[PDB]
C-alpha cells in the first residue's frame, strides 16, 4: 500500500508499486 | 500464561527438556524447592529394587544468553501424579503451558505522541507489580597466570585501595556469597608482578618527602563492570595440580 | 496497562493483534465474572453452570 | 499522529453541538470547546483577524 | 448517513481507518482495500500469475 | 558521583551541542546537531519531526 | 567538485521546456527552471521588450512573471556547460540549498549531489513486480512538426515520415500536449486548424 | 533512427553532442525516479554528467605536444590549447569522451 | 512526612488583559491536576456580568436603513463588552446616540452602579443620516457560561476569562527525579485582572474544599 | 540559547565565514585575552560571539582592525 | 509550513512547527482515535460479485 | 464466536468501551479498542545497548580506540564522512579523524 | 445564586472489607468532574502506606537459594511478603518476628502480635512447610512511607548494611488499588443542575475510607498554600 518499508507484491499491473510498511 | 493461545504451547513446554516430566506415576512422597520424591505405583514398577523416583530440580544457574534457568515444583505434598506428567515448571512455563511473556491490558489510542512510530507507553502499575522483571546471571572470571616476572597472586593484599573498599573480600581475596556489589567493587583480589617502574624526578621528590613505598605489584583485581549491580550467588575456584591452595580454595 | 499506537495496525497489516485483543478482553471478562462468583461465594452449582 | 490530530481537529460534520452560531473569535472557540458546550467540528461563522 | 434539521444527508465518513487513510497519516487505498475486500492475485516462482 | 558535579555538567552542557546519527546514513540529514537535555534513564530522546 | 570561483563567464546553457513523453505533461517547466540563473536574454515571442536579463536568478517572483508571459522555451545555465577549470562557478550551478539564497562560495556540491541521488535508492526495488491512437486531453490547435504529409484518396492528410511530432498550441502560445505520430497515420486535420477538447485528432493501427 | 532498440550513450554524444547526451541521461533517470515518486532536481545529475565527460581523446596534435590518440581530461587540454589559441600557434582538436562512473 | 511547598514566580507580558504564570517546584502528577482543576473553575465558574439580551428600536433577521453592519454582527460586538456591575443585580442601559459616526461603548448612557472598562469598544458604526438608532440593554451575571442558544437572544459570556490553558513540563531540583513545572496562561476581558482572577478561582476551590482538612501547619 | 543563526547569516553573507569569524572571536574570548561586547546571559563563548555578530558589531574587518591596532600597541611597547 | 517559511522566515517557522507538533499530539490524544474489528467495512455485494 | 463470547461477559460487541483521560478526567470521544494482548519482552535491553566512552584503551597495530565491554565510537564510516562533507563542517571532520 | 455552595460528605456505604463507595451530594455545574478527577489523582498518588522493606532470614545469604524444607523459593517468599497488608498506629517502623514449624501452610496469623499490629488477612499465604522438622525464623521489617520506592534506589547511603542475611524488598506503599468516580445527576427539591459524586474505591482495608478522603483533600488544599488562608 504505502509508507515504503516493504514492497506490495499484490497489485494490478501498472501501479507504481508499494513500498508498504 | 497466554490468555489467547493455540493448544500447541503444551507440547512445546513438555517435549522441551526445560520442564520435569514424571518417569513413573504415583504419589509424591516429598516436595521441596530442591528436589521432588515420587512414590511409584506398583503397576508401573519392576519386581526388583522397588525404590522411588527422585527428580533433582535444576536450581539457579547460568544459561547461554546470560539469563537464568530455574525449575519450580508445580505439585503439592502428597498429590496423585500420572505417568508422562509435568512435575516441575522450568522458566517461562506455567503448569505445562508455554508462557513466553505475559498477557496484559492494552488500549489502542494515540496518547500525546508518546507512542509515535511503534513506541510503547507503559503504566507504572506494571513496573510496580514486577511482572515484567527479569533476572540475569553474569559469570565473571579472574585468572592468576604465570607471568615471566613471576606468578600472580589472588590474596586480599592489594595496593592503592581503602580497607573499607576491601571490607567485602574474605581473608583470601574473594567476595563473600550473598554480598551485594556495584560497579567497581573488587570481586576477586589479584595483583601482577611488576618491577623497574623507572620513575622520574618529580615523583622521586614526592616519595622522598612523604616516605611512601611504591609497591612493585600492579593491580589487576577482577572488579564489577561499569553500570551493573547485583548479588553474588556462587563462587567456584579451579586450582592447578597440588600447587598450593588459596585458603578460600 | 499499555497504550498502543493504532497507526501501527493498518500500515503493517497485522489485524490478528486486534482479534487477539478482543478475544483476550472477552476471556478476561469471563475470568472477572468467575472471580465475582468466587468472592460472592454461592456454591458449586452456580459456578459449575457458568 | 500529529497529522491525524490536525485532521480530526479541522473538519466539518453535517451537524454537532451549536452548528451555525457565531463567536467573537478563536478564544471564544476554545472556551466553548473545553467546557463541552460546543463540538470540535461544527459549521460556524466567527470573527477572525488575519 | 446523518440528519440535520431534516430527514437525511450524507457526508465524508468519520470512520477511524478511513480518516487514517485519507489524512495521509498511516496507509493508502490498497491497504484499506485488503483489510476489507478480496485480496488480488499473486504469482508462482516462475512469475506466472495464479 | 558526588551531588555537586551534576550542576557542573549543567554548566558544561548548556551551550554545547551534540551530534546524532543513525546507522543507515544516506543524506547529510542522516547526521544532525541538537542541544542536550539531561534525562534520567538510558535511552536517547529524539525529536519526532526529525 | 567544489565552488572554486563564483563565475567563469560561459554563455552556454540548455533549453528548458515542460517535459512530455508523448502523452500529457508529467512535470511543469516551473519545476525544471526554478532556482536557476538565466543563460540568455528574455523576450516575448515577438520581441516586445526584454523582460529578464541574462544573469537574474529565477526565484519565485521571476518564475511567476514568466508564468504571466507564458513563454515556455527558456535557456538556462547548467553545471555541465561551465567554463570553470577544475571546479564549478556559483552562477551555473544555481541557488538550491536548504537555505533559499544562492549557493555560497565554497560549498562542496558533488557530495551533496551523490547523497541526493542515494537517498531515493532505498525506496527503489531490485526486482520488479509483474509489469490505439492519440486522444487529446485539453482543447488546442494542431501543430505538425518534422512531418511529411500527403493528401490520400479520401482527402485525409496521411503521414509519410517516421519522425513526426504533434503539438497542441493553445490561444496563449504554450505547448502542453506533445505526441509522436507513427508513419502511415490518418489525420482528419493538418497544421493550422483548431480542435475541441477530447476530440480525436488522428488514428492509426498500432500493429 | 537507422534501426530500433535501446542506444549506447557514448555514441549518442558522439553524434548528437554534449547537451543531447546529458539531456538523455537526466531525463531517463528522472523518469525512473519519478515513477516511484521521488523529487530530485536536475542539478545533481547535471554535475554527475559533467564529471562523467571529464575525459576526452585528442584528434589532431597541431602545435601541441599531445598524442594523436591520447585521452586527457577536458579541462587540462582546454586551458593549455586555449593559451596556445590566445598565442599565435595552432591549437589541438579533441573529441569528448564518455566514461562510466 | 514532607511535601511541596511550591512558591510562585513573577511573569506577565500583555499589560492587563493577558497574563501567563509559572509555578514550581510541584510534586510529580500535581501539575496536571492543579492546572485542570483551576482551568475548569476559571472557565465554568467566575462571577462576571455580560449581555444576555438587549431591547431594539428597529426590531434576528432584518435590516436597518443606514447601517452596513448586520444584526448578528452587532450581537457579536455586544458580547465582547466588558461590564462590571455593583450590588445591583440586573441593570439595563440605553443606547442614545445618532449621527454620522460610529457608536462606541462611550455612546451608552451612564448609570450609577455600571462600569465599562473600554469606552473605545466598538458596538456598531453609523452610516450617513439622522438615521434612527436607540435601544436598551439588560445584563445578567452567572456563575459560569450559558449560551442563549439553549433557550433577541444573546450568548451570555459571564466569566471574565476569554482563554485559559496550562502546559505541564518537567522541573528539576538539586536531587530530584521528575517534578512538575505548572505554567498557566489566561486572558481576561478587562474587568478583573488575571492575577486576582486565578486567586479568586482557586479561592472558589478552597471554599469548596475548606471543610475537611485539620492541622495544615506543622 | 540561539535557536536560529539566520540573522548572523544575514549580517555576514557566506554563512561559512560567519563560523570562522565567530570561532576567531570565541577564541579571543575563551582564551582570556578579551571580554564580551554584549551582556553574557551565562552563555558560552559560542552563543556570545553569535550575539555579537547579530548586532552587527563584530565581523572579519572589525576584528582585523583590532588586531592591526594591537600590533602597533605592542610596537609601542618597545619603549 | 512551506508558505510560512517562504513568507515569515526561519525564526517563526521553527516555533510554528514546534507548536504544530504539540497541538497535533495533544488533540490526537484527546480525539480517542482507535481501530476495532467492526471499523472494517464488508459490503454484502462482495459475495454477489464473487458468485 | 468472539462476539458471542463477549456476550457471556459484560463487554460490547465492538470490543470498544469508553475511556477517560487520567489527567483531565473528561471522557475520550470516539470509543477506543481495549483488551488483553499477550506480549513478550525481547532481550534487547537498554542497559545492554547503551555504551559511552571519552578516553579509553587503544589498539596496538594501529592507534584506534576499540578495546575492552564495547568501547570506541560507532565507527565513523565513509558515509558519515560524506554526511560531514555535505555540510560546511571541515574542522569537525578533522578533529573527528585526527585528534 | 451568589458564591457559594460547597458539597459535603454524605452516606458512606461499606460493601466489603476491601472496597467501598463514598458520595458527595451538593455539587454545582460541572464541579463534579473537577473535584473527582483531582481526588482520584491525589488518592492514587499520595496516601500513607505500610509496606514491608527488610527481611532477615534464618540461615540464608541471598534471595537466590532454596531453604531445605519449603517448596517455595526464597524469591517467591519475598514476593509473597511484599503483598502482605498491615496497619500501624503510633510507630513509623516496626520489626515483627515470625516462627513456625511442622507440616502445613504458614499463614499470616503465625507472626508475633504487638501493640500497633493490625492484620487484615490472617489467611494470606506466605509459604508452605513440608517436613515434621523444618523451622523458619525471620525478622520482618515494616516501614511507613508513600508512593513506590524500589529496592535499587534504596542503596545510596547504605550505611553499613553488612548483615548480608538482610535482604531488601521493593516498597509498595499504597492503600488504594482502584479508584472510580461517577457523576450522576442529583436532583435537589427544585434545582435543575446539581450532581452526585459516587467514588467507588478499592482498598486493602488498611486505612478507613473517611480518613483517606479527608487526607486527600487535606493535601489538595495544602498545595494551594501559595495564596491561601482560612475563612
Ligand atoms: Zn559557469
Amino acid at each position: 500500500g504505502g509508507a515504503g518499508h516493504v514492497p506490495e507484491y499484490f497489485v494490478g499491473i501498472g501501479t507504481p508499486i508499494s513500498f508498504y510498511g | 500464561k497466554p490468555l489467547v493461545g493455540t493448544g500447541m504451547e503444551r507440547a512445546v513446554a513438555v517435549d522441551s527438556g526445560v520442564t520435569a516430566v514424571a518417569k513413573r506415576g504415583g504419589v509424591v512422597q516429598y516436595v521441596d524447592a530442591s528436589r521432588i520424591v515420587i512414590k511409584v505405583n506398583e503397576d508401573e514398577m519392576y519386581p526388583g529394587e522397588a525404590g522411588i523416583d527422585i527428580y533433582n530440580l535444576t536450581k539457579y544457574t547460568r544459561s547461554n544468553q546470560n539469563t537464568c534457568i530455574n525449575q519450580m515444583p508445580c505439585v503439592s505434598l502428597g498429590e496423585p501424579v500420572e505417568r508422562g506428567d509435568v512435575l516441575a515448571d522450568g522458566p517461562s512455563t506455567d503448569l505445562g503451558e508455554l508462557a513466553l511473556g505475559q498477557n496484559m491490558r492494552v488500549a489502542f489510542m494515540p496518547w500525546n505522541g508518546y507512542n509515535f512510530e511503534d513506541s510503547i507507553l507503559v503504566s507504572e502499575r506494571v513496573v510496580q507489580e514486577d511482572r515484567f522483571t527479569t533476572i540475569h546471571i553474569q559469570e565473571l572470571a579472574c585468572v592468576s597466570r604465570d607471568t615471566k616476572l613471576g606468578p600472580e597472586e589472588i590474596t586480599a593484599d592489594i595496593p592503592n585501595v581503602g580497607e573499607a573498599a576491601l571490607s567485602k573480600l574474605d581473608e583470601s581475596g574473594i567476595v563473600y556469597i550473598g554480598a551485594e556489589v556495584t560497579g567497581g567493587d573488587i570481586l576477586v583480589g589479584k595483583v601482577t608482578p611488576k618491577g623497574e617502574t623507572q620513575l622520574t624526578p618529580e615523583e622521586k621528590l614526592l616519595r622522598a618527602i612523604f616516605g611512601e613505598k611504591a609497591s612493585d605489584v600492579k593491580d589487576s583485581s577482577l572488579r564489577v563492570p561499569n553500570g551493573v549491580s547485583g548479588t553474588v550467588i556462587d563462587v567456584q575456584v579451579f586450582t592447578r595440580d597440588g600447587v598450593e591452595k588459596d585458603k578460600r580454595a | 496497562d499499555i497504550v498502543l499506537n493504532p497507526l501501527g495496525v493498518p500500515s503493517r497489516m497485522n489485524i490478528g493483534q486486534i482479534l487477539e485483543t478482543h478475544l483476550g478482553m472477552a476471556a478476561k471478562g469471563i475470568g472477572d465474572k468467575i472471580n465475582a462468583m468466587l468472592k460472592q461465594q454461592q456454591e458449586v452449582a452456580k459456578l459449575r453452570e457458568f | 499522529d500529529v497529522v491525524l490530530g490536525l485532521y480530526y481537529m479541522t473538519r466539518d460534520c453535517v451537524n454537532a453541538k451549536g452548528e451555525g452560531m457565531v463567536l467573537t473569535g478563536p478564544k471564544e472557540a476554545e472556551r466553548l470547546y473545553r467546557s463541552g458546550l460546543a463540538s470540535l467540528h461544527a459549521r460556524v461563522k466567527v470573527r477572525i483577524t488575519e | 448517513v446523518i440528519n440535520r434539521d431534516g430527514q437525511e444527508e450524507k457526508q465524508v465518513s468519520f470512520n477511524s481507518i478511513y480518516m487514517m487513510a485519507d489524512s495521509g497519516a498511516r496507509g493508502s487505498a490498497a491497504q484499506i482495500r485488503q483489510l476489507a475486500g478480496m485480496r488480488g492475485l499473486m504469482a508462482k516462482p516462475d512469475g506466472s500469475i495464479i | 558521583e558526588e551531588a555537586v558535579v551534576w550542576d557542573i555538567l549543567d554548566e558544561v552542557i548548556r551551550e554545547h551541542p551534540v551530534l546524532l546519527n543513525r546507522a543507515p546514513t544516506l543524506h547529510r540529514l542522516g547526521i544532525q546537531a541538537f542541544e542536550p537535555v539531561l534525562i534520567e534513564g538510558k535511552a536517547i530522546q529524539l525529536h519526532p519531526l526529525v | 567538485l567544489v565552488v572554486t570561483e563564483d563565475d567563469c563567464g560561459t554563455h552556454e546553457g540548455i533549453m528548458m521546456t515542460p517535459v512530455i513523453e508523448g502523452g500529457d505533461v508529467k512535470e511543469p517547466l516551473r519545476d525544471r527552471v526554478l532556482g536557476r540563473v538565466t543563460a540568455e536574454d528574455v523576450l516575448k515571442p515577438g520581441t516586445a521588450d526584454i523582460l529578464v536579463p541574462r544573469n537574474t536568478l529565477l526565484h519565485e517572483q521571476w518564475c511567476d512573471l514568466l508564468e504571466e508571459n507564458s513563454v515556455d522555451a527558456v535557456k538556462v545555465r547548467s553545471v555541465v556547460s561551465c567554463d570553470t577549470d577544475f571546479g564549478v562557478c556559483a552562477h551555473c550551478y544555481g541557488r538550491d540549498l536548504a537555505r533559499g539564497h544562492i549557493i555560497n562560495k565554497g560549498e562542496a556540491i558533488g557530495v551533496i549531489a551523490a547523497q541526493s541521488i542515494g537517498e531515493p535508492g532505498t525506496q527503489l526495488t531490485m526486482r520488479t513486480f509483474h509489469i490505439s491512437s492519440i486522444q487529446v486531453k485539453n482543447k488546442g490547435s494542431i501543430k505538425l512538426s518534422n512531418v511529411k504529409s500527403v493528401v490520400n484518396s479520401s482527402g485525409k492528410l496521411v503521414i509519410t515520415s517516421r519522425n513526426t511530432e504533434l503539438k497542441l498550441i493553445d490561444e496563449f502560445g504554450r505547448t502542453k500536449e506533445s505526441y509522436k505520430v507513427p508513419y502511415g497515420a490518418v489525420l482528419a486535420k493538418g497544421d493550422g486548424e483548431q480542435v475541441a477538447g477530447g476530440e480525436t485528432v488522428a488514428n492509426w493501427d498500432p500493429h | 533512427v537507422i534501426s530500433d532498440g535501446p542506444e549506447a550513450p557514448h555514441d549518442i554524444l558522439r553524434l548528437r553532442g554534449v547537451h543531447a547526451v546529458t539531456r538523455y541521461i537526466v531525463n531517463e533517470v528522472q523518469d525512473v525516479y519519478r515513477l516511484q515518486g521521488v523529487k530530485i532536481n536536475d542539478k545533481h545529475i547535471e554535475v554527475i554528467v559533467r564529471q562523467m565527460l571529464r575525459k576526452a581523446t585528442i584528434v589532431n596534435a597541431g602545435s601541441s605536444d599531445f598524442l594523436e590518440g591520447e585521452q586527457v581530461e577536458y579541462s587540462r587540454v582546454k586551458i593549455a590549447n586555449r593559451e596556445l589559441e590566445a598565442n599565435g600557434k595552432v591549437g589541438a582538436t579533441y573529441s569528448r569522451d564518455l566514461l562510466g562512473i | 512526612t514532607e511535601f511541596l511547598k511550591p512558591r510562585l514566580v513573577d511573569i506577565e507580558q500583555v499589560s492587563s488583559t493577558h497574563a501567563k504564570v509559572t509555578l514550581e517546584p510541584l510534586e510529580r502528577g500535581f501539575g496536571h491536576t492543579l492546572g485542570n482543576a483551576l482551568r475548569r473553575i476559571l472557565l465554568s465558574s467566575m462571577p462576571g456580568c455580560a449581555v444576555t439580551e438587549v431591547e431594539i428600536d428597529g426590531v434576528e433577521y432584518s435590516t436597518k436603513e443606514g447601517v452596513q453592519e448586520d444584526i448578528l454582527e452587532i450581537l457579536l460586538n455586544l458580547k465582547g463588552l466588558a461590564v462590571r456591575v455593583q450590588g445591583k443585580d440586573e441593570v439595563i442601559l440605553t443606547l442614545n446616540k445618532s449621527g454620522i459616526g460610529p457608536v462606541t461603548a462611550a455612546d451608552i448612557t451612564h448609570d450609577g452602579d455600571v462600569e465599562i472598562v473600554k469606552p473605545q469598544h466598538v458596538i456598531c458604526h453609523l452610516t450617513d443620516e439622522n438615521a434612527s438608532i436607540s435601544m436598551r440593554i439588560k445584563v445578567q451575571r452567572g456563575r459560569g457560561y450559558v449560551p442563549a442558544s439553549t433557550r433577541l437572544l444573546v450568548d451570555a459570556c459571564y466569566s471574565p476569562v476569554e482563554r485559559i490553558a496550562y502546559n505541564v513540563e518537567a522541573a528539576r531540583v538539586e536531587q530530584r527525579t521528575d517534578l512538575d513545572k505548572l505554567v498557566i496562561e489566561m486572558e481576561t476581558n478587562g474587568t478583573i485582572d488575571p492575577e486576582e482572577a486565578i486567586r479568586r478561582a482557586a479561592t472558589i476551590l478552597a471554599e469548596q474544599l475548606e471543610a475537611f482538612v485539620d492541622l495544615e501547619v506543622l | 540559547a540561539r535557536v536560529t543563526v539566520q540573522d548572523a547569516v544575514e549580517k555576514i553573507g557566506n554563512r561559512f565565514d560567519l563560523v570562522l569569524v565567530a570561532a576567531r572571536r570565541a577564541r579571543q574570548m575563551q582564551v582570556g585575552g578579551k571580554d564580551p561586547l554584549v551582556p553574557e546571559e551565562n552563555d558560552k563563548t559560542t552563543v556570545i560571539a553569535l550575539r555579537e555578530i547579530e548586532e552587527g558589531l563584530i565581523n572579519n574587518q572589525i576584528l582585523d582592525v583590532r588586531e592591526r591596532q594591537e600590533q602597533q600597541e605592542q610596537e609601542a611597547a618597545e619603549l | 509550513l512551506n508558505t510560512c517559511y517562504r513568507i515569515l522566515g526561519l525564526k517563526p517557522t521553527v516555533i510554528f512547527a514546534d507548536q504544530i507538533m504539540y497541538t497535533g499530539f495533544a488533540y490526537a490524544a484527546r480525539s480517542g482515535a482507535s481501530v476495532g474489528i467492526d471499523d472494517m467495512v464488508i459490503p454484502e455485494k462482495k459475495h454477489e460479485i464473487i458468485s | 464466536e468472539i462476539k458471542e463470547l463477549l456476550k457471556l461477559g459484560d463487554l460490547p460487541t465492538s470490543g470498544q468501551i469508553r475511556l477517560y483521560d487520567g489527567r483531565t478526567g473528561e471522557q475520550f470521544e470516539r470509543p477506543v479498542t481495549v483488551g488483553y494482548m499477550y506480549m513478550l519482552k525481547l532481550n534487547h535491553l537498554v542497559d545492554d545497548k547503551m555504551h559511552a566512552r571519552s578516553t579509553g584503551s587503544y589498539s596496538l597495530v594501529t592507534q584506534q580506540p576499540l578495546g575492552g565491554a564495547q568501547f570506541g565510537g560507532q565507527r565513523f564510516g565513509e558515509m558519515e564522512v560524506w554526511a560531514l562533507e555535505a555540510y560546511g563542517a571541515a574542522y569537525t571532520l578533522q578533529e573527528m579523524l585526527t585528534v
